[PDB]
């Protein structure tokens, strides 16, 4: 405690009463003339000290502080996800025990936990300064904890997997029986405990309580941000460059989550306050992107997105981020395109890959890198993690900063063709969690290529018969992508004799223009419903409002269904019967049309005002603010 | 009803209850629940108006609604506790005045949209 | 949040806590411990600030107001900040006779301080003793300050600050005292014009007043190569019809926005401005149909990207 070293690379004297050796060292470093006096041994020792201080980013004292360039640089293969390079390093023969320690860390990072534990045991055997010995003991205990937790998770959880053989599990349990991590440091030679006191925290269950509790400064409202960010960079660099396995535990992931989230929220708060005062901040870079991808779950990223306007967060080093994304895509392809799926590695890596591809929406992706990422996401991403709807969501997010190129459109068409071909079986069905299916991919393709026509899907429809109805109804939702002849071939396979058939066709997209026979069908349904008076009614009311029906006779069915009357004749509707919840069901198009009707707009305005004043509902408020209905 | 949540963006409910219902054709579906997806940004065709899409899952597999799905709830069974939550289901359905007042889960597709 | 809509329980215990804070304020600043004060003044300040939301009894409110006005150090509470605290205190308890008398004693003491020429009231909030007098006359339409008017009668010419000070508090005086003050104090500078319009001495602007305004604007313009915002508000409101105001656009943005809504660039509009405007000015801005859509967009952006509910209230009430 004789000196306190700033996170920006400057020292300040405090609690030091004797000679100012740090200031003298800095003065000596500044001038080589004063350096020349030192003895030969002292000259070499000063050179070593200068190397150490420059490498660790300690520049000068507080008084000498000037243009301080605090650029993060974590020199670690594990941090950058250079998995192929890590495997090559492990394959090569280790010259020393330091390379063995690095190998054990890399094996832990690759999911090869048994090999990593055995290598740590070997290093412990062969390492008795004792720093590598202590760190190897710490890492071996960490890897044993990781193995135990993974075994528990696999026992609790989609298919039964046994990555660790029960013989090895029993052996490690016996080897680590009654093993105390608290006593590891106290049992070391007193010379080690003196020289390497700074490593004590590595034996503690928690080591980030100080860093976490210092995060409350980001929640103040009255630089703290740079201090927190530089502290996080320091922790990352120390944990990765030194090859410490605690960098993969839930505590460090949570610390990174909290720090990054609070930093972004503080930046957003500053932005809004500045907008409120001046009346019109967090610049993300490659390391920030990697940290967010690796340490953030998708829920955390979604929380960030909803809380703050991450679209206002400019992303830097985008070429490096694209390299990261392409590397993740290549690793996904290797893990799944081939048969090299490591269960333990995959468990950890799938979350980082998912978060990276989710966060990639904010990064401009080159055409070739975009194609690689898109193909990896569409084809080789396991369905137990991204189902069809989630995969479509991931893909469509990538069009925000990169308009769908022709190559990406071809990739999506390839995916659509494969999806259709998978429908030959009468039991295979698309499973989606977001409710989005292959028709959604086709809709996106048409959105970015309105006149795009799929040749192979057209052919698949031109080969269909009355037997494989699954392919038939699948290609119906892909009608726009089909060709004129293919469209004609498909259309013959459905009948619209009754109203329900018309409803199914409209929902699936078979019919987009209401032919007069369709209007007469709707009319006869209306007549039957009216006669039987003493679900689709609102649908036909909206269709008449939406100018999808020009029959001009629907008015005969006014007076029984509130929504139908409200839509057919807005002027004559009694709005004491209006239910504001209706506005919560219409999409943007219908709400905008209602607002622009020039009739009933004031009624909806007053109902929305009443709702906003009585409930402070954000949904009603945003409806009123966007369309001003 | 401790796990019941009221999602106000789409004025519906999230509740872990399966439903046994009888449609307008006397058809019987057992252990069926509903999943709502609020998708305002969804790429909409000429005849699409609804903001949210609802899927029906019976016995763990979804169903294709090829006919008019006019239905009445006959029984409601809670997963966490087998207690019948039917009457509460009818009360909430009457109060809500929205299609499918109770949903197994609501999927919000607005925050994950590029346009959000 | 709308804290005024949150029900406060155990209000008697809260009142006792506030009264104890008031007693400690009286004690520490009547035998002050600097170290204890450093930590405790923050809590006392926050407690008095948050007391606006709790109903108080006459004795407790009186003790709190006395400590806030007299024994609360000015180093932590300006005159304007002290007035802000007091007016917040009146929120849940309409100013009674006892608290009104306490404010009258505070104003009399302020006048006595003004008897010395060196005295000057500094307030960052922009509120001064005139604000306390305005509050007193607001919570009772006709309030005659016997002691203030007595000081006014015994006034002489040698005092220059005292004359203006007692002028700013004319509505709290008596007929004879106000007559003497007016015979002694004449509306001749911009500040005197503002004080007269505030207390109500002047209702309409005569050519002389507009000439004073124009001379002030000329001085500002010549130097360029609070007041401007007030003049812009008056011009937009049509209270001043001289029409020569547009010669002085380009110094402050609020004046440009108010005088010439069409020509004002709205990338330099401050949303916070909408919080200062009162109901009637807000309605005038909304009905201007010249900036109405621009202020609509500003309010939409503030309702979306800001957590302040004042913007939403303004937009929903006046559609500004």
């Amino acid at each position: 405690y004789d000196y306190h070293f700033e996170v920006n690379g400057t020292v300040v004297r405090h609690k030091n009463k004797g000679f100012g050796y740090m200031e003298r060292f800095f003065e000596l470093k500044e001038s080589c003339d004063e350096r020349s006096k030192l003895s030969k041994k002292q000259y070499e020792r000063f050179n070593a000290l200068f190397n150490f201080f420059e490498k660790n980013g300690v520049i000068c004292m507080a008084k000498d502080a000037g243009t301080l360039n605090t650029s993060i640089e974590i020199n670690s293969l594990a941090y950058h996800g250079k998995y192929d390079v890590m495997k090559k390093f492990i394959e090569e023969q280790s010259v020393s025990i330091e390379d063995d320690y690095k190998k054990a860390f890399f094996l832990a990072c690759l999911g090869r936990w048994e090999e990593s534990y055995d290598l740590y045991s070997n290093i412990i055997l062969n390492s008795i300064n004792g720093c590598v010995y202590y760190l190897s003991q710490i890492n071996r205990y960490r890897i044993y904890q990781s193995i135990t937790q993974a075994v528990t998770q696999f026992n609790g959880l989609g298919r039964h997997y046994k990555p660790f053989t029960d013989e090895f599990l029993a052996r490690i349990e016996r080897e680590m029986t009654n093993f105390n991590i608290d006593d590891l440091f106290n049992g070391m030679p007193f010379e080690f405990q003196k020289k390497y006191k700074i490593l004590e925290f590595l034996s503690d269950n928690q080591f980030l309580y100080d860093d976490t509790v210092k995060l409350f400064e980001l929640t103040n409202k009255v630089s703290s941000d740079i201090v927190v960010l530089l502290r996080l960079y320091d922790n990352l660099r120390f944990l990765y460059e030194n090859c410490l396995w605690s960098v993969s535990f839930h505590e460090f992931h949570q610390y990174i989550r909290n720090s990054m989230s609070l930093l972004i929220e503080k930046a957003e708060y500053e932005r809004t306050r500045d907008i409120d005062e001046l009346g019109f901040g967090f610049f993300m870079e490659y390391y920030d992107f990697v940290n967010i991808s690796r340490h953030f779950k998708i829920d955390d990223i979604k929380n960030l997105e909803r809380s703050c306007s991450i679209d206002k967060i400019r992303f830097g080093e985008q070429e490096k981020i694209e390299e990261y994304l392409v590397g993740i895509a290549e690793e996904i392809t290797k893990q799944f395109s081939a048969n090299g799926m490591n269960v333990v590695f995959y468990t950890q890596f799938i979350s980082e890959a998912k978060a990276a591809l989710y966060f990639a929406k904010y990064v401009k992706l080159s055409e070739e890198g975009l194609g690689k990422i898109v193909k990896a996401l569409l084809f080789y991403f396991p369905e137990r993690d991204l189902d069809i709807g989630k995969r479509y969501v991931w893909l469509e997010r990538l069009t925000k900063c990169n308009e769908l190129p022709k190559s990406i459109i071809s990739i999506i068409d390839d995916f659509l063709v494969l999806q259709a071909e998978k429908h030959i079986d009468q039991n295979y069905s698309e499973v989606s969690s977001n409710g989005l299916y292959s028709r959604d991919y086709g809709a996106l393709i048409k959105h970015f290529e309105k006149n795009f026509i799929s040749k192979r899907l057209s052919e698949i429809t031109l080969c269909l018969t009355q037997d494989k109805q699954k392919q038939i109804d699948f290609l119906f939702k892909l009608l726009p992508l089909l060709s004129t002849n293919a469209k004609s071939h498909l259309l013959s396979f459905k009948s619209v004799e009754n109203i329900n058939d018309l409803m199914n066709g409209i929902r699936i997209g078979l019919i987009d223009e209401f032919t007069p026979e369709h209007e007469e069908l709707i009319i006869e349904y209306l007549e039957t419903r009216k006669v039987n008076y003493i679900d689709y009614m609102s649908t036909f009311g909206i269709w008449y409002f939406l100018e999808e029906i020009n029959n001009s006779k629907m008015e005969e069915f006014i007076g029984m269904d509130d929504q139908y009357d409200f839509f057919v004749d807005p002027e004559n509707f009694d709005y004491k019967k209006f239910i504001p919840s209706w506005l919560k069901n219409y999409n943007d198009k219908l709400l905008g049309k209602i607002a622009g009707n020039k009739h009933m707009k004031h009624h909806v305005i007053e109902v929305l005002k009443e709702r906003v004043k009585n409930s402070n509902d954000k949904r009603y408020l945003e409806i009123l603010m966007n369309y001003f209905i | 009803t401790h796990d019941l949540v009221y999602h106000s963006k789409i004025n519906t409910f999230v509740w872990d209850v399966e439903f046994d219902i009888v449609l307008s054709d006397s058809k019987e579906l057992n252990k069926c629940y509903f999943v709502k997806c609020f998708n305002p940004y969804r790429i909409n065709g000429k005849c699409d108006f609804a903001v949210s899409s609802i899927d029906i899952f019976s016995e763990g597999k979804r169903l294709l609604i090829e006919n008019e799905f006019n239905f009445k709830i006959t029984k409601a069974v809670h997963v966490a506790t087998s207690k019948d939550v039917t009457e509460i289901v009818l009360h909430l359905s009457e109060r809500i005045s929205s299609p499918f007042p109770i949903v197994k889960e609501v999927v919000y597709l607005d925050w994950s949209h590029p346009q959000f």
